Parts: structure tokens; C-alpha cells; sequence
């Protein structure tokens, strides 16, 4: 019954603290400070160096055309919006960019979010509900994993890049379908897949995954946040790469931060599906919209990509020779295809643990800053993760490099890889 | 000193918050209205097994689409049947800077709101009362905004990297030292979206085996970050200390549901000046009550970071408490500073943990240069020249607008000094009609319903500003009085006659 | 819910279903009391026991679309203040259709049957079977 | 009284008739005249 | 003046009261 003298006595209860004491050894703790803009020739900690770890694959960041078109829209709009876009928060630069992205991807409509991590964390759970089943790549990025967790449902992970395993896993759903035909009519299936993964670094097989959707009646959500403005003859995603109609890929969602060098994300598709996020998109309505000087810098960058569709051939040649020039180093190996831009350098013959394994790569990175070359290693959260990648180094190539600066990059890293490993 | 309670919390100034009760005549006629719309909803949805009555409207591909209906037939019975009838009152585009008078694009539908066309004419002058423009820092030609275009040249328009790896500029450290001296805390950290300060740092803090003591009507992002954390959520009633204290000493004697063990830690998520019912939290009574039961407090001042107080710093300065008494502080720079993003605030043993384990610092890119150099020069202006003058202006526009609008005979929620003023429209047809009559009278307002608030509690919000003058307000009070008689919105038993 | 306001509309709904179904002089009989019992018991069974789901969109993300209206309301709490009111008032309509019926066992076989198809699904035993 | 134009406007608001299409707002209006028509029918007997 | 239901019509009053206290 727990009388009033007992219930006051049980107030000796003391809790855990709000935050455990992070150790000094903790790797993330120290952040690099960059003076000036993080352009091609950046200054990291007072060291003039040529970077290989920012994502502006087309430059477009120190472009006089882009910085002039974004200055002319600070002079008539100020900086910020005020309202959350359902309430006087659409500035008409927004209407002019959602209209202009849908014509670039040749679809019917696009929506624009104001932050790149929430464009796909809030677009998965608007469609997927509790009684579903989603088949994931299993090499997916964190932004998908946070969207799948909010869309409470059944998540089933198939192995990396194999249709055999994907097929194997669909056939069991048709078995459980015909064992309860009544309830198999009310549940929808989705396949969530990426093009050019940011972990593994390869492309998914898309032509044999689309003729596999017409058999098992699933739906495809492609998430091309890296291959938007990289792959294809016109830079048009991964569907130009293979030659597949866009009317077969359902939802498509990139972000405007890597090839466009801006802030925020979009999500383009047909108007039957893209017209349901305005009210149920969690991050769309309950949040302020995008500053109109960032939406004017994204129209102008999107004009530059249509003036020369020949910038996509000098990015494919550029990234082709540095992937050949890193094949004979002893200690650490190359993961990714020739046409892919990031290609992180993994560590071959692991020492033993992780904290020791990160410590080996910290010395290779820190030694190269003294030569001329800036690079970083891929950061992760080891505890909140469905499949944890091994430690690696990320090597990001851009168009504003040179054959001479690309070779100097491969010969310098081979000279210090064997002097530490 | 002014008022002490049994919860131990003491108030230094009076707390006068009134919430009128529905008249019960109006409350009947809201269900008569909502049922008619529903009854005809089926009728409009009846013609779906015959695609001839209505065409050229969003439907499946029908060339290879024999899958499961993507939207449940019963489902979305609100977007395409009730929202769509009065839909021309929300997504209104703008042609100029959003301070005081603003241009509106004129549009017109022929399909009874299924597709639009933009005629060409723009309403040149329109008093707007739907923009978080406190202290009015939203202008195109200002001294504070003149130093944001200088850093927009050399710096760029967006760092193509993440804070942990090559995406940490030197602008980002000179902001996080300035905020910590603004608030009165030891460290700080800035993010880039204020929605994702909450949905990305609540799950890094609490976990599985902890209790979250939410408030009945919080924002949708505090709801999201408490769902991703895996902690157990219990909802106490709106601004009710008796309902919290019951729900908080019932959770200590007992424990985790099935296993009955003790909880690991308990945190309470509250806000300052809630947007829907604009009302300040009873903050001396939570702090005097979390010291009794040894819980933690997640304060969240987004609608009061520049908008309330003797100098505008916080809901903490308003009550006269020391900030070093609240575990975490949240904030967005979109309301009073006219810039995107948001901070978080606390001790150095917490910000060292959030620079390390938060989801945004490792996967998401950071603030863009130009918008980070606008929050810096606008925060410096509040400390002084003329920064303590525009705060006193917003304090006396609130009082004047509020008593002159309550003496008329409307039903207004909230506290005496809270610059969001909700007017009550308890009918679903007056949502689509109060919004459309004010454009004839040259004034733009904001009207909401079920998506943001309770279905039966439709209202209209009147976010004030310091760029509003006395002559702008009296022009607007002249036209609410006329529309208040045209649709009969004056219904409150009491009437504060002067 | 507004417990005074939602009950008052519900009582006025019976009074409006009674006054329109009254004396109708092609059928000039006081069996319109029995017809007020017949329509309403079949009306409740549709809107509280047949229609399954919720009228909005993504309430709490995924929420129970396989649960009826009677068993999704009030967060599934047994006998609160309104679950009694919804099971005490249709049984009182049985008493009024027997003071103006003056039992004659021909409309009686339509009043007890229409009462059990309302009373049995409100029992807190069977919760999810159908 | 000429002011009957205003009293009809209130009938559209407090019955949610205002936002309904004017090709299917008479279906409600032609029904209620017959409901009252079958209620003035009702009136004589009993 | 009952016919044959006055027992069950009696127990319905009883079943209200057994339902009410909770
Ligand atoms: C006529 C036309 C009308 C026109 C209108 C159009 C409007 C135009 C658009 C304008 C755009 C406006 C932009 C500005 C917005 C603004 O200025 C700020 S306005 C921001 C206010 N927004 C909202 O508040 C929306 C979300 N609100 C809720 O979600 C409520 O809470 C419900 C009562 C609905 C859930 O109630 P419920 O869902 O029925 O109950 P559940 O248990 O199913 O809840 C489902 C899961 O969430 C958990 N949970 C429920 N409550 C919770 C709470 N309190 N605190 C923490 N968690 C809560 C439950 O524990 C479940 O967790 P799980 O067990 O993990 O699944
Ligand atoms: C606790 C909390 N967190 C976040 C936000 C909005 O985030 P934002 O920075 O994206 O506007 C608000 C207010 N949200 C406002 C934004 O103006 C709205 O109209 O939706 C809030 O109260």
C-alpha cells in the first residue's frame, strides 16, 4: 500500500548525471580551424594547403557569377525570412527555383526543404506508416536511418549491391502474403536505395532493380545526394547514367550542398506524390523557410550547368587518373570505382582494435598537412549505427585541380604511407 | 515576494494569465459545421469509381500501377476535402522585404482551388501581421545588414563540409563565444536549423531507461526528438503544476513499467511563450519543484529570445532568475534576429559532449557565412546606441494593442505581456472567411486550425512588432472592429469597459 | 471533447431525429417512437463499431488503423466519464419505447434485437476480435 | 426590410455552407425545405 | 401492465448500476 512514511522515505533516490565524462583521448574533441574561405587553396591552422576534402565538385563556390547573383538578392530581400512558408514565408525566388529544378530533372514537380539532413529524414515517414515493410541497401547513410526509425514499420536489410539477396528477401514476403490474403491487401512495400553511396562509394545496379519492381509490386525511393550534378552527360543524376526513364523511379531526393554549393535540399517527383509533403512533411511546414540569398545562388549555379554540359567530361577524366595512380601503395587499399569521386582509402590488414586503428590514420593525415595536402578521415557515431564502416581516409577530387597537382597528390601520399605503416 | 505558492515558487511581479471558456452556444454550432463538410466529403469522394465527373487531378499512373493504394481511401480525408475548399488563404507569395508594409502577388483559381494562375497585379501596400519580426531586424538597407554583404563576397554562400571534417570556419567560433556572453552561460553551440536543434540533440542526451515529462502542447520538433530517443514519454497537462507534481512523485516511488526498477534520469521539456496559446511558462514553480525531485530541465525559448524581458535576453531575465539554474537552453535565430539557425546553451561539461556525440556535428553541414555574420552584428547592436529603445517599444505596443482589442468584446487567450495575440474564431467557415475579408480591408493576417492546433479550437494569430507604429495599429484596429461585426466574432461574457 | 458541449449536441441529435421522424400523416401512428429506436442503434454501430481508422493523416506516425472508434478513443481506458454515458443512454431509450409502445410483441422483437447489437460490442471483454 | 441580405449571409457561416460549391449547395437547400415540408406535413395529426 | 419482459426490464436497471460504479 506504501503509506505516507514509506513514500517520503523512498525519496533518497538519486539519478545518473546528465552527461558522462568524455575522456581527453577522444579523437573528435579537436576541431580544425580554417581561416578564410575553404576554397581550393585553403589555410588550415596557418598552413597554405591544397584541399582534397571539401565537396564542391564543380567549384561554383568561388565563382564570380554565383557571388554576383546572390548579392543582388540580398539587396532587395534582406537576409532572413520570417515565417514558415505557409504564413507569408514564400518569397517568390522559392517559386522560381522549384519550377526550375523540375525542368532540369525533367519531372513534373519539386519541393524545397531548407536543410540537407531533413529532406529525407522527413520524406520517408510521410509515406511509410506502421503496417509496412521497407527493404534497405544496408550501406545507407545516416539520414536514411533516422527517417526509417521515425516511420515506424518493419525494416529488412539486404546485403550490399546484390539483387540475389534482394530477391531472396522479397520471395518470403509473397509467402507471408498468401498465408493471410486478407491483410496482404492493406500493406505497401518500399525499396529504399541510393546511387553512389557515401560509405561504400559504388553505384547500385539500377536497370535490374527496376525490372524487379514490376514483378514484386514495390516502390522505389532513390536518394542521390552525391550523384546529382556529377554523373551523366548532362549531369542529370544516375538515371541518365544508365538510360532509365524517370517515370519509373518514384521519389528522388538530393541536396543542394555538394554540386550546387548552397544550403538545403530538394526532392523531385510526380505531382501525385510530391503534393503530400506540404502538409504532412514534418520538416517542411513546422520550420522557417530558406533565406532568399541562398535560393538565388542556386538558380545561378543551375544556369552554369546548362551553359556547358562539358564540365561533366572533365570531372570524369580528372577522377579517372587519381584512381589509377593509387593502386600500388603498400599498407592501405582503394575502395570505389573509377567514375566515382570520393573513393575513400581504407586500411588493409587492420592492427587489431578501432581506437588503435583510428590512431594509425591520424598520423598519416597529420603528416600530410605539413607537406601541402589537406585531407580528413570519415567520422561516424559508433553506437547509433546499423552497420559500422571501417576507418578510412576520404579523398575528394574537384574540377579546379590539375594533372600536375593530382600526381603530386598520389606521390606524396605513397611517400608517407609506408613510413607509418 | 509578491506571491508564493505551495510548490515553493515565488513571483516578483504579478502573473495575470486568463483563458476564457467557450460560450456553449458557439460550441454546439462547431460540430454542426464540421459534420456537414464530412457528409459532403463522402459525396465528393463517391465519384472516384467513375473517373469522368472530375478529371485532370492527381491520380496514379495507370500504365503500370496495380499496386496497393498509396494513400488510404479513408485517409487524407482532410487535405483534399476540407483544406482544399479554403486553400487560398495560406501559401501567399511575397515580392518585397517582410517588414511592416509588404507586396503580395495576386493569384486566382478557376477550379475552386485546385490550380492557380498569377494575374500580374501586386497589392502595393498591405499591413502584415503574420511575420516574426520582433524588434524589426528584417530590412534591406540597414547598418546591421550592411556588414553581411562584405563577408558574402570573399567567404561564399555555404561551406561544403561538416564541422568535424574541414567545415569549421573561424566565423563559427566567434559566434559561439558571443552567444555565451549574451545569455549568461559558460559555453554554447550553433547549428543551422532550429528544427534540428531539437530533433538531433534530444536523442543524444536522454536514452532508454529514462523518462521524459513532456507538456500537453509542445512544438512538433520536441515531439520528434523525444520519439527518436527511445525514452518513455508521459504528458502532463498544460501549465499545471498540480498535474506535473502528481506525475513526478508518482514516477519516483514506482519505476520502469514491467521491471519496476528506478529510472536513470528524468527530464522535463517546456517552452517560453507557446505559439498557439500565447502564454509564458510558470517558471519559478518548475525550478522550485525540480530541486525537490532532482530532475533536469530542457528550457526552450524560441519566441522570447529578443521579445521579452527588461533587456530582451530571456524568459529567465523576465522572472528574475539566474540562468545557471536551468540544465539546457534552446533558441532559434529566426524570430528576433531575422536569421536562420539556432543555438544551445549550458555548462562546459555538456557542450564538450555535444560537440562530440551530436548528429549534426558529424553528418550535417554547418551555417552559411553570410547568415552567420548577420546574427553577430545584430546581437552586438542589442548591447549598444539604440538597442534598449526598440525593446521598450515592443513592450508598449503589446499592452496598447491588447487592452484596446479586449475592450471591444473578443475572446483573447494568453498572458498580459506576450507579443503573440490569438483571436478566437470557433467556426470552420469563418477560417476561410476571416482570412479573405481582411485582404479587401488592406491587411494580412494568419489563420490556423487542425494541422497546427486542436480541430475544435480554430484561431487567428497577431504576431506584433516594434516596426509597427501607433498609426499603423489604429488603422488595423479600425478594420478588425468592422469585420468583427460583419461576421459576428464578438462573443465573451465579460467586457473590459474603460 | 467538451463533456457538456459534446453531450448536449448528442442529446439534441436524438431530439432532432425524433421531431423529423414524427407523426407524418400517411403513417399516423405512435410507432415513430420505435423508429427512433431503430435508426439510432443502427447509426451508432456504423460510426463507433464499423468505421475503422482515423480521419486525419499521420496522427502519431503509423497509428492504429486496425482499431475501431470505441476502442481507440480515451487512449483505451475502461469506464472514464463518457464510456458510461455512451452505454447508459441507449438503454434508457429502451424504456421510452415501452411506455409509448404498451408491449405487443411484434415491434418488441425488433427492439431487443437492435439493443443487443449495440450492448454486446460495448462490453469490456471481447476487445479485439470481430 | 431590405437588410435580409445580411441575415442570409449568417446562414452560410454557422452552417458551413459558405465554402461549398454553388452547384451542390442547393442539394442541401432543397432538402431542408422538404424536411420542413415533411414537418408541416407532420404538424396536423396527433 | 407487462407482457413477458418485465424481469429483463428489471435487470436492465440493475445492469446500469453494476456498470456505473467503477
Ligand atoms: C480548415 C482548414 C485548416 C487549415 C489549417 C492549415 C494550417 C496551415 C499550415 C501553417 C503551418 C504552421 C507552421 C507554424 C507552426 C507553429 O507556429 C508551431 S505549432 C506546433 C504544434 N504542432 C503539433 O503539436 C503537431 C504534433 N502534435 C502532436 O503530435 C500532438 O501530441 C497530438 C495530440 C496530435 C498527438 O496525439 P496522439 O497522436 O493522438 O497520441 P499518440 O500517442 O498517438 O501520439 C503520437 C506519438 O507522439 C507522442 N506524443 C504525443 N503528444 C506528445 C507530446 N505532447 N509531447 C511529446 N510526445 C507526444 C505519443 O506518445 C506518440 O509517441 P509514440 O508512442 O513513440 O508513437
Ligand atoms: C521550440 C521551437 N523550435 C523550433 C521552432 C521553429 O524552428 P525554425 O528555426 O525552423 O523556425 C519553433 C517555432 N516555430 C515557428 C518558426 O517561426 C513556426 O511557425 O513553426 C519553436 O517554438
Amino acid at each position: 500500500l506504501t503509506v505516507k512514511e514509506k513514500e517520503e522515505l523512498i525519496e533518497e533516490w538519486q539519478p545518473e548525471p546528465l552527461v558522462p565524462p568524455v575522456p581527453k583521448d577522444h579523437p573528435a574533441l579537436n576541431y580544425n580551424i580554417v581561416s578564410g574561405p575553404p576554397s581550393h587553396k585553403t589555410v588550415v591552422n596557418g598552413k597554405e594547403c591544397i584541399n582534397f576534402a571539401s565537396f564542391n565538385f564543380l567549384g561554383l563556390l568561388d565563382n564570380p557569377r554565383v557571388k554576383a547573383a546572390a548579392l543582388a538578392s540580398l539587396k532587395k530581400y534582406g537576409v532572413g525570412t520570417c515565417g514558415p512558408r505557409g504564413f507569408y514565408g514564400t518569397f517568390d525566388v522559392h517559386l522560381d527555383l522549384e519550377d526550375r529544378l523540375a525542368k532540369f530533372m525533367k519531372t513534373e514537380e519539386a519541393i524545397i526543404y531548407s536543410y540537407g539532413f531533413a529532406t529525407i529524414a522527413s520524406a520517408i515517414p510521410a509515406y511509410s506508416k506502421r503496417g509496412d515493410i521497407v527493404f534497405v541497401d544496408r550501406a545507407a547513410c545516416f539520414a536514411i536511418q533516422k527517417g526509417l526509425q521515425a516511420s515506424r514499420s518493419d525494416i529488412k536489410l539486404f546485403k550490399h549491391n546484390d539483387m540475389a539477396d534482394l530477391e531472396r528477401l522479397l520471395k518470403e514476403q509473397e509467402i507471408e502474403d498468401q498465408k493471410n490474403p486478407r491483410k496482404a491487401r492493406v500493406t505497401r512495400r518500399f525499396i529504399v536505395v541510393e546511387g553512389l553511396y557515401m560509405n561504400t562509394g559504388t553505384i547500385c545496379p539500377l536497370p535490374e532493380l527496376v525490372k524487379l519492381k514490376y514483378k514484386y509490386k514495390a516502390r522505389i525511393f532513390l536518394e542521390e545526394s552525391l550523384s546529382f550534378g556529377v554523373l551523366g552527360e548532362h549531369g542529370r543524376g544516375v538515371t541518365e547514367h544508365y538510360g532509365i526513364n524517370i517515370d519509373d523511379i518514384d521519389l528522388i531526393s538530393a541536396n543542394m550542398e555538394n554540386a550546387l554549393a548552397s544550403i538545403g535540399g530538394f526532392c523531385c517527383g510526380r505531382s501525385f506524390v510530391i503534393d503530400h509533403q506540404r502538409l504532412s512533411g514534418q520538416g517542411y511546414c513546422f520550420s522557417a523557410s530558406l533565406p532568399p540569398l541562398l535560393a538565388a545562388a542556386a538558380i545561378e549555379a543551375l544556369n552554369i550547368m546548362e551553359e556547358n554540359p562539358g564540365i561533366f567530361a572533365v570531372l570524369k577524366e580528372k577522377c579517372g587518373q587519381i584512381h589509377k595512380a593509387l593502386q600500388g601503395i603498400s599498407g592501405l587499399k582503394v575502395v570505389g570505382e573509377s567514375l566515382s569521386p570520393a573513393f575513400h582509402l581504407q586500411l588493409e590488414e587492420s592492427t587489431g582494435s578501432r581506437e588503435q586503428d583510428v590512431r594509425l590514420l591520424q598520423e598519416i593525415v597529420d603528416q600530410c598537412m605539413n607537406r601541402s595536402i589537406a585531407l580528413t578521415q570519415a567520422r561516424y557515431l559508433e553506437k547509433e549505427e546499423k552497420c559500422l564502416p571501417p576507418p578510412s581516409i576520404r579523398v575528394v577530387v574537384t574540377v579546379e585541380q590539375t594533372e600536375e597537382e593530382l600526381e603530386r597528390a598520389a606521390s606524396t601520399i605513397k611517400e608517407v604511407a609506408q613510413a607509418v605503416l | 515576494i509578491h506571491h508564493v505558492t505551495q510548490n515553493g515558487g515565488l513571483y516578483k511581479r504579478p502573473f495575470n494569465e486568463a483563458f476564457e471558456e467557450t460560450p456553449m452556444l458557439v460550441a454546439v454550432l462547431t460540430y454542426v459545421g464540421y459534420g456537414v463538410l464530412t457528409l459532403f466529403g463522402y459525396l465528393r469522394d463517391f465519384l472516384r469509381y467513375w473517373r469522368i465527373e472530375k478529371c485532370h487531378h492527381a491520380t496514379e499512373r495507370e500504365e503500370q500501377k496495380d499496386f496497393v493504394s498509396l494513400y488510404q481511401d479513408f485517409e487524407n480525408f482532410y487535405t483534399r476535402n476540407l483544406y482544399m475548399r479554403i486553400r487560398d488563404n495560406w501559401n501567399r507569395p511575397i515580392c518585397s522585404v517582410p517588414g511592416a508594409r509588404v507586396d503580395i502577388m495576386e493569384r486566382q483559381s478557376h477550379d475552386y482551388n485546385w490550380s492557380f494562375k498569377y494575374t500580374g497585379n501586386i497589392i502595393k501596400g498591405v499591413i502584415n501581421m503574420g511575420s516574426y519580426n520582433y524588434l524589426g531586424f528584417a530590412r534591406n538597407t540597414g547598418s546591421c545588414q550592411e556588414a553581411a554583404a562584405k563577408v558574402l563576397e570573399e567567404y561564399g554562400a555555404g561551406v561544403c563540409s561538416t564541422r568535424q571534417e574541414i567545415g569549421n570556419l573561424d566565423k563559427h567560433e566567434e559566434l559561439e563565444e558571443l552567444v555565451a556572453r549574451f545569455l549568461g552561460v559558460e559555453a554554447a553551440m550553433a547549428y543551422g536549423m532550429g528544427f534540428a536543434t531539437n530533433s538531433m540533440n534530444i536523442p543524444a542526451l536522454v536514452g532508454k531507461g529514462c523518462l521524459i515529462l513532456s507538456d500537453e502542447l509542445n512544438h512538433a520538433s520536441l515531439v520528434l526528438g523525444a520519439r527518436l530517443s527511445g525514452a518513455t514519454i508521459r504528458i502532463f497537462k498544460h501549465n499545471n503544476m498540480q498535474s506535473l507534481e502528481k506525475l513526478l512523485k508518482d514516477a519516483i516511488v514506482y519505476g520502469q513499467p514491467r521491471t519496476r526498477r528506478p529510472w536513470k534520469k528524468i527530464l522535463i521539456l517546456v517552452e517560453g511563450i507557446y505559439s498557439m496559446e500565447g502564454s509564458i511558462v510558470r517558471l519559478p514553480e518548475v525550478i522550485a519543484l525540480k530541486k525537490k525531485y532532482k530532475a533536469y530541465l530542457y528550457l526552450d525559448e524560441a519566441h522570447s529570445i529578443g521579445a521579452l524581458g527588461p533587456t530582451g535576453r530571456g524568459v529567465v531575465e523576465y522572472f528574475g532568475l539566474d540562468p545557471e539554474d536551468v540544465d539546457v537552453m534552446m533558441g532559434t535565430f529566426t524570430k528576433s534576429f531575422g536569421a536562420s539557425g539556432g543555438y544551445i546553451g549550458g555548462k562546459k561539461e555538456l557542450i564538450d559532449y555535444l560537440r562530440t556525440h551530436s548528429h549534426s556535428a558529424v553528418y550535417a553541414t554547418s551555417l552559411s557565412p553570410p547568415v552567420v555574420e548577420q546574427i553577430i552584428t545584430s546581437m552586438k547592436c542589442i548591447m549598444g546606441s539604440l538597442g534598449k529603445e526598440c525593446v521598450q517599444q515592443l513592450a508598449e505596443n503589446t499592452r496598447y494593442f491588447r487592452r484596446r482589442l479586449k475592450e471591444m468584446g473578443f475572446i483573447i487567450y494568453g498572458n498580459e505581456d506576450s507579443p503573440v495575440v490569438p483571436l478566437m474564431l470557433y467556426m470552420p467557415a469563418k477560417i476561410g472567411a476571416f482570412g479573405r475579408e481582411m485582404l479587401k480591408r488592406n491587411i494580412g493576417v494568419v489563420v490556423v486550425g487542425f494541422p497546427a492546433t486542436p480541430i475544435i479550437e480554430s484561431r487567428a494569430r497577431f504576431c506584433l512588432s516594434a516596426a509597427h507604429t501607433k498609426e499603423i495599429l489604429d488603422t488595423a484596429l479600425k478594420e478588425i472592429d468592422e469585420v468583427g461585426d460583419l461576421l459576428q466574432l464578438k462573443y465573451s461574457r465579460h467586457r473590459l469597459v474603460p | 471533447m467538451n463533456s457538456r458541449g459534446i453531450w448536449l449536441s448528442y442529446v439534441l441529435a436524438i431530439g432532432l431525429l425524433h421531431i423529423v421522424l414524427l407523426s407524418i400523416p400517411f403513417v399516423s401512428v405512435p410507432v415513430v417512437w420505435t423508429l427512433t429506436n431503430l435508426i439510432h442503434n443502427m447509426g451508432m454501430y456504423i460510426f463507433l463499431h464499423t468505421v475503422k481508422g482515423t480521419p486525419f493523416e499521420t496522427p502519431d506516425q503509423g497509428k492504429a488503423r486496425l482499431l475501431t472508434h470505441w476502442e481507440q478513443m480515451d487512449y483505451g481506458v475502461q469506464f472514464t466519464a463518457s464510456r458510461k454515458f455512451l452505454t447508459i443512454t441507449p438503454i434508457v431509450l429502451y424504456f421510452l419505447t415501452s411506455f409509448y409502445t404498451k408491449y405487443d410483441q411484434i415491434h418488441f422483437v425488433l427492439n431487443t434485437v437492435s439493443l443487443m447489437s449495440v450492448l454486446i460490442p460495448k462490453l469490456p471483454q471481447l476487445h479485439g476480435v470481430r | 426590410w431590405k437588410q435580409m441580405s445580411w441575415f442570409y449571409y449568417q446562414y452560410l457561416l454557422v452552417t458551413a455552407l459558405y465554402m461549398l460549391e454553388p452547384w451542390e449547395r442547393t442539394v442541401f437547400n432543397s432538402m431542408l425545405v422538404s424536411i420542413v415540408g415533411m414537418a408541416l406535413y407532420t404538424g396536423y395529426v396527433f
